[PDB]
RNA sequence: GCCGCGGUAAUACGGAGGGCGCGAGCGUUACCCGGAUUCACUGGGCGUAAAGGGCGUGUAGGCGGCCUGGGGCGUCCCAUGUGA
RNA sequence: GGAGCAAACCGGAUUAGAUACCCGGGUAGUCCACGCCCUAAACGAUGCGCGCUAGGUCUCUGGGUCUCCUGGGGGCCGAAGCUA
RNA sequence: UUUAUGCUCU
């Protein structure tokens, strides 16, 4: 039911007396193409393990995705630490314009026309969390209205 | 020109049977029967988490070799759908399969892709009455291909001209069996073709 | 009966923390004399009437509630009343993780069934003098920290919090889980972060007491007969 | 002192809505009010009353957030989740009327002074004249 | 081209087989724009990364509180001429 | 003008060397008047003015119907927010 | 109160 795509494993390594200690951080995308998505940031002593709690993590952390067409209701830009992404929508028949960290995301939710560009600090991890922030933060015309009435 | 030479291993590269053969590309060989790897020394070694840019080249070659025409050209009609109002990636299918070496191919005058280029480059076609032997001229709704005059024997039209009854061409075609003429009646939707192929990866390859 | 008359909270249930405030406890706050703030107890019945228009629907639907109480003044006085609504507390030092942790923190409450299981049964005197007193002295204390944690093999609905500040591991601890924070607070805290709140007095057992007592009864009340009077008076002053 | 009356007063807002405080007072004015009064009809303020204080005149406005929500931070929405000045003394900024903006695409105000009062974005191009370019909000 | 390959097992040099990309073209060099929000109007900054003038006083300039009229310079609207 | 101090300079030590570090001497200078020089880690490495956004405590200095309140300064801890 | 120094590429 659910769909897996990871944009980003590393190897970190601490330092202690008589070599460098490894340590592996994958980065895990979680979603239907259905208007749910996930970020789960998971590491471990090993590769597979740290991709696993990953996924793990990223059914930890989801989010409301209102599409409209395969595209977002309005557009956004919004940061995380000195990182920065913009979310402007496309009129279907476009396509999804992004990097390939944006754009992991934004296809395991749907969305198959929007515009993108990365600003600031194109760092993976980063820009991410930045991205799920940014659909975290889409309002349609409804939710809208039911803001603006009193009571 | 246009490509040339060993062709079951595209057949096999882009590891789909994608009959740019004539009637073996069917038979139990498309070579990708036997051998369904990739060609040269390393074929049967394992893959590798391909490259996001490796999956939409692959992708585009797949499309483009399809058609057998050159890259000059295949990007002339990509940008092409782009301007043009549309749906741009439905849009692109539609002007590769306008042309009339894959009408007349689509049409089964000739059995492949590019025996259907040479029947159009030799004189063996003819549009609306004229004579027309370039194999990129584009088809609008309501033309009528056949094939010529001095050309109506030939064992290989009528040979192949048979094995055509029993076949039901696509919606957006027409043709008239014992009269050796067909018509391009409207623009193949999306919907009207199954090309082994996702043509959005192909506009994300051109978006640089 | 449920209810309350600010009668007996005139014991010493309206204030204690003075200029030890959290501004965010102003809608709670009457006048600063004495030096310490007097807490308006009006609204603490607004406020404690709609508190109880959720417990009582809990209680009448089967829903649990976890009790906290690590202070000195508010420790005995839920052991009992905990007990006493069969529902399950905290009387000792709160294990950090508990809640976002109840997988791993309760992998030791099964020991604790385990060490029951073994006090005297076949198999205890053929081991070593050595390990018996160890093994004991491994339930002695398993007990004394996971006692009232031990009921209820699964997260509540609902936590009672004697101070929302002494044990504000756990009110963020559940509120990461959805799960719904009740509480007892004075000035010490805010609120904002209490789901449904009890503005009194926080110390003293008086008010611990009173206001948690009643509390225990309008609970079976919507579980069934109320029973009298239960251990409160003890020590007491 | 003050150099910008207006950003002043969306700057006052900005900041109350962030402490989550029922009203804020900002020092009245005609043209300061015009906009206020936008502010709840579009439902961005539950509105605002003239006042007094110290003798002087003010405006106190009563602002609106969403519903106490769950979970950690249980801390409303907002009502103006954004609130700047376009148009400033340092640089002013008029538009024609083909070149309105589009908040947010339509789910955003786009107050703006014309030589027909104070209008938005749409209540504008309804008039079809357009001005000086006040703020944006949403 | 940048990171960098070659120290006797080199997918990094040379040849080979093989493979990939284009095809009467394919490369290279030079130059312009792009990516560079890396001169930031859109759309950046200045405690420790480059960046607050050693401090004052003050000229021009820039900006400027509340209320009401007059003018209509900016601004906005329409019409029209021109914009080969 | 010159007491003490002290670049330079001399001597005694130290050291492989010691144009230094330690010791004994010691001249400009350090001081005053007047006139120049215009530098600095001239540092909060934070330009100036104004409005807005929780509080706790320590302190200097005004006024108060002198437990507390109020104004202007000087410190620490800190809401919200900001920050790599 | 006696010390200074450690060839080149990995
Ligand atoms: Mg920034
Ligand atoms: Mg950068
Ligand atoms: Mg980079
Ligand atoms: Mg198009
Ligand atoms: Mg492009
Ligand atoms: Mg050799
Ligand atoms: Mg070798
Ligand atoms: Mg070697
Ligand atoms: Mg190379
Ligand atoms: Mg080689
Ligand atoms: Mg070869
Ligand atoms: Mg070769
Ligand atoms: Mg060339
Ligand atoms: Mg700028
Ligand atoms: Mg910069
Ligand atoms: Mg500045
Ligand atoms: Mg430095
Ligand atoms: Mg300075
Ligand atoms: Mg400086
Ligand atoms: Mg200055
Ligand atoms: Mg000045
Ligand atoms: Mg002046
Ligand atoms: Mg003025
Ligand atoms: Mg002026
Ligand atoms: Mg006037
Ligand atoms: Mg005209
Ligand atoms: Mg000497
Ligand atoms: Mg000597
Ligand atoms: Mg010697
Ligand atoms: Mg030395
Ligand atoms: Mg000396
Ligand atoms: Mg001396
Ligand atoms: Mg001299
Ligand atoms: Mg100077
Ligand atoms: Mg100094
Ligand atoms: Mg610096
Ligand atoms: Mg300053
Ligand atoms: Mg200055
Ligand atoms: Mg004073
Ligand atoms: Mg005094
Ligand atoms: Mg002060
Ligand atoms: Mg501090
Ligand atoms: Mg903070
Ligand atoms: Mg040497
Ligand atoms: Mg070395
Ligand atoms: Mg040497
Ligand atoms: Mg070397
Ligand atoms: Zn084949």
């Amino acid at each position: 039911d659910f769909e897996e795509k990871m944009i980003l494993i590393r190897r970190t390594a601490r330092m202690q007396a008589g070599g460098r200690r490894f340590r592996f951080g994958a980065l895990v995308v979680v979603g239907d193409r259905q208007g749910r998505v996930g970020l789960g940031f998971g590491k471990a002593p090993e590769v597979p393990l740290a991709v696993q709690k990953a996924g793990y993590y990223a059914r930890r952390n989801m989010v409301e995705v209102p599409l409209q067409n395969g595209t977002i209701p309005h557009e956004i830009e919004v940061e995380f630490g000195a990182s920065k992404i913009v979310l402007k929508p496309a009129a279907p028949g476009t396509g999804v314009i992004a990097g390939a960290v944006p754009r992991a995301i934004l296809e395991l939710a749907g969305v198959t026309d929007i515009l993108t560009k990365e600003l600031g600090s194109r760092n993976p991890i980063n820009i991410a969390y930045a991205t799920m922030e940014a659909l975290r933060q889409l309002r349609t015309k409804a939710d809208v209205e039911r803001l603006r009435k009193g009571e | 020109g246009r490509y040339i030479g060993p062709v079951c291993r595209l057949c096999r590269r882009e590891g789909v049977k994608l009959y740019l053969k004539g009637e073996r590309c069917y038979s139990p060989k498309c070579a990708m029967e036997r051998r369904p790897y990739p060609p040269g020394q390393h074929g049967q070694k394992r893959a590798r988490r391909p490259s996001d840019y490796a999956v939409r080249l692959r992708e585009k070659q797949k499309l483009r070799r399809i058609y057998g025409i050159s890259e000059r050209q295949f990007r002339n009609l990509f940008e092409e759908a782009s301007k043009k109002k549309g749906v741009t990636g439905s849009v692109f299918l539609g002007l590769l399969e306008s042309r009339l070496d894959n009408v007349v191919y689509r049409l089964g005058f000739a059995v492949s892709r590019r025996q259907a280029r040479q029947l159009v480059r030799h004189g063996h076609i003819t549009v609306n009455g004229r004579r027309v032997d370039l194999p990129s001229y584009r088809v609008r709704p309501g033309d009528e291909i056949a094939v010529a005059e001095k050309s109506r024997n030939l064992e290989l039209i009528r040979q192949n001209l048979e094995a055509m009854k029993g076949r039901k061409v696509g919606p957006w075609l027409s043709l008239d069996v014992e009269g050796m003429k067909g018509k391009f009646l409207r623009l193949p939707d999306r919907e009207d073709l199954a090309l082994p192929v996702n043509e959005q990866l192909v506009i994300e390859f051109y978006s640089r | 009966e449920i209810t309350v008359k600010e009668l007996l909270e005139a014991g010493v249930h309206f204030g204690h923390e003075r200029k030890r405030w959290n501004p965010k406890f102003a809608r709670y706050i009457y006048a600063e004399r004495n030096g310490i703030h007097i807490i308006d107890l009006q609204k603490t019945m607004e406020e404690l009437e709609r508190t109880f228009r959720f417990i009582e629907d809990l209680a009448m639907r089967g829903g649990t509630i976890l009790f906290v109480g690590t202070k000195k003044q508010a420790q005995d006085i839920v052991r009992m009343e905990a007990e006493r609504a069969g529902m399950p507390y905290v009387n000792q030092r709160w294990l950090g993780g508990m809640l976002t942790n109840f997988k791993t923190i309760s992998q030791r409450v099964h020991r604790l069934e385990e060490l029951e299981a073994l006090f005297a049964s076949p198999e205890i005197e053929e081991r070593p003098k050595k390990e018996q007193v160890r093994l004991k002295h491994e339930l002695e204390r398993l007990q004394k920290y996971l006692s009232g944690f031990r009921l209820l093999k699964r997260l509540p609905d609902a936590i009672f919090v004697v101070d929302p500040t002494k044990e504000a591991i756990a009110v963020r601890e559940a509120r990461k889980l959805f799960i719904p924070v009740i509480a007892l607070a004075d000035t010490d805290s805010d609120p904002d972060l209490v789901d449904y709140i009890i503005p009194g007095n926080d110390d003293a057992i008086r008010s611990i007491q009173l206001i948690l007592s009643r509390a225990v009864d309008l609970i079976i009340q919507a579980r069934g007969g109320v029973v009298e009077p239960s251990p409160s008076y003890a020590l007491v002053q | 002192m003050l150099t910008d009356p207006i950003a002043d007063m969306l700057t006052r807002i900005r900041n109350a809505t962030r402490v989550y405080k029922e009203s804020t007072d900002v020092p009245a004015s005609r043209f300061k009010e015009e906009i206020l009064r936008i502010l709840a009809r579009e439902g961005f303020i539950k509105g605002y009353e003239r006042v007094d204080v110290d003798g002087k005149p003010y405006l106190r406005v009563y602002l609106k957030y969403g519903p106490r929500r769950q979970g950690p931070d249980p801390r409303p929405e907002q009502v103006i989740h954004h609130i700047r000045r376009i148009s400033k003394p340092g640089r002013r900024v008029y538009v024609g009327v083909k070149e309105i903006p589009r908040v947010r695409r339509g789910l955003g105000i786009a107050i703006l002074s014309t030589s027909k009062g104070v209008l938005t974005d749409r209540e504008a191009r309804k008039l079809g004249v357009g001005g000086e370019l006040i703020c944006e909000v949403w």
